[PDB]
């Protein structure tokens, strides 16, 4: 069963010697066409990085916004889970209520 | 079993082969398409960057605030969510 | 089957990159219309942060009324969010009553 | 019935040994074959590691908040999924 | 039928010590084969230690972008989980939330 | 019943003392293929550990990234699987 | 007899020990993990057979609410 | 005389297995051999400690469980 499988492997191994070259070529092709769909990925990464990493401005939005898409996803999301109180700072009468988001001076965020 | 088949992908992978140098082309076309939807999304954020930037932090909170209001539109439509305060010790606990 | 989609694929690429130019249009107008979705959003950040910036009047008033408007969608809320014991202050006889309500003070807020 | 079949085992692993000097050698060709569709992968990741290295951690953290509604989209396909606070005393409990 | 057993034993196990040193050989080639398998895995190792060792750009995003592969795949995953919920940093009224993602400023992620 | 086989024993014992003198025989053989088979397994890791160290943790990282999804199209034939933050006082606890 | 016999079979299984241990306590677990593997195949299709095998975490105060 | 002879096995099974129960544990095997022969008839409910049975094969608690031995751990 194995004899004449592995001596027409090795036949055929020659061949795909040359055709596993070729696939160096077409794999490249398909690598060129995988590199770019991650990285058009990686330009959302670039022109992100370019516009909110010198100070996030709207990555400071998108914590927000990317946390409510998150939980404008959260209907998917049986998850149990755990934010913290004084992120929704339902403190409103209190001391800290207003140390959570009068952090609008900016240097508290 | 292999030896057609490896035949016909070595010629498959040549069209393909072909046919990926002018899909990597498609794909710095189609790249300029996602970019430039996905940066929809993202120069609509520039922009918001823009104007918290130089505004402040207005509706950094307030998109904070309004869009918090999704929190409580949207939490549990499963029936597990909460949270738990910081600056504490909080003895987290999730449900069951 | 893959030989010849690959070659009526690499027709179809050369019609379809002309088309994907006409696609990078396409794209840039649905570029427009996301940049205005996030730009009405926008809109509301230029402006408020230019009134609140200042001091976070309506964001101390607006983590109210988002804590409110929270507290009022919680209602439809299954959610086993909570609160805890002592900033709305119930204790309603207390010093936390008057470090609650009391916590309205500026500079405690 | 070891007798015969380890004859057989001999003679298979004649065969085998040469086919498979010759499969290392057609995986010369493979490794760099599946180092390139790796690279597909791990070469839009050298240009990703070049563009946040350059511009900071935008979509670091952006794909840990644009992305991060994955988190939501797939955490629950199942029904015991959670993300939970630190930076207190958390003394973590998992459901049944 | 131990005795039988073990006569057939040596005598099939001459012959087997000679295939068995003809394994040496055989396990060799297939010690080589399992080399250039995970090799391809290998050298993509050694490029993407040239494309993050040096600084942990995409190290940091891939992190974060496995984390929402793992995650398009965690569909499946029963796996019940947690996070430190300043992570997504959902603190969403918080200075802690613009730590999280003032970690923009490269330096503290 | 125990002295046939006592007597059936001492025979056989003495015999497969002699099958054992050829059994690791066979076996210098065989420690030789089992070695060269997990070696075809570690010297894949020789030079997996040469590329990562010539190179870094790149990838070192990256299949345990890229390979993290493989952790979660394993993990998840299983249902109770999980993995809970440091830096707390974690208590960890396990379903049911 | 075992005097001399047991120290024996002790000598070939110990002295396995005495290699594989020189192995490990040079460098580590190396392969402790591949023969994990090489177990993953046959030994954990025994030990998958076997129902339940779960992990533990590492560095907290770790607890535990065992299996009732 | 009873006491004594029984006790003082006890005695000196006992300076020779308090400088190490090691015995005992070549003995849970021993002693196993002749509890498969007998206590086949049983329901023991007995949990025990992590660090025997292979797989907590590189955290420390089996590092220290079984590869202790490692002279530096012992």
């Amino acid at each position: 069963r194995e004899y004449t499988a592995a001596v027409e492997a090795k036949q055929v191994a020659q061949q795909e010697a040359q055709r596993a070259q070729f696939l160096v070529e077409k794999a490249k092709q398909e690598q060129r066409q995988k590199i770019v769909q991650a990285e058009g990925e990686a330009e959302a990464a670039k022109m992100l990085g370019e516009a909110l990493s010198k100070n996030p401005g709207y990555i400071k939005l998108r914590k927000i916004r990317a946390a409510q898409n998150i939980s404008k996803t959260i209907a998917t999301s049986q998850n149990r889970i755990y934010l913290t109180a004084d992120n929704l700072v339902l403190n409103l009468q209190d001391e800290s209520f207003t140390r959570g988001s009068d952090s609008l001076i900016k240097g508290k965020k | 079993k292999e030896f057609t088949e490896a035949v016909e992908a070595k010629q498959v992978a040549q069209q393909e082969a072909e046919r990926a140098r002018f899909v990597v082309e498609k794909a710095e076309q189609q790249k300029k398409a996602a970019i430039i939807s996905a940066e929809g999304d993202s120069k609509a954020a520039e922009l918001i960057a823009n104007s918290l930037a130089t505004a402040g932090d207005g509706l950094i909170e307030l998109r904070k605030l309004e869009a918090a209001e999704d929190i409580a539109y949207q939490l549990s439509r499963s029936r597990n969510i909460t949270y738990l305060p910081a600056g504490q010790s909080v003895l987290l606990q999730l449900p069951q």
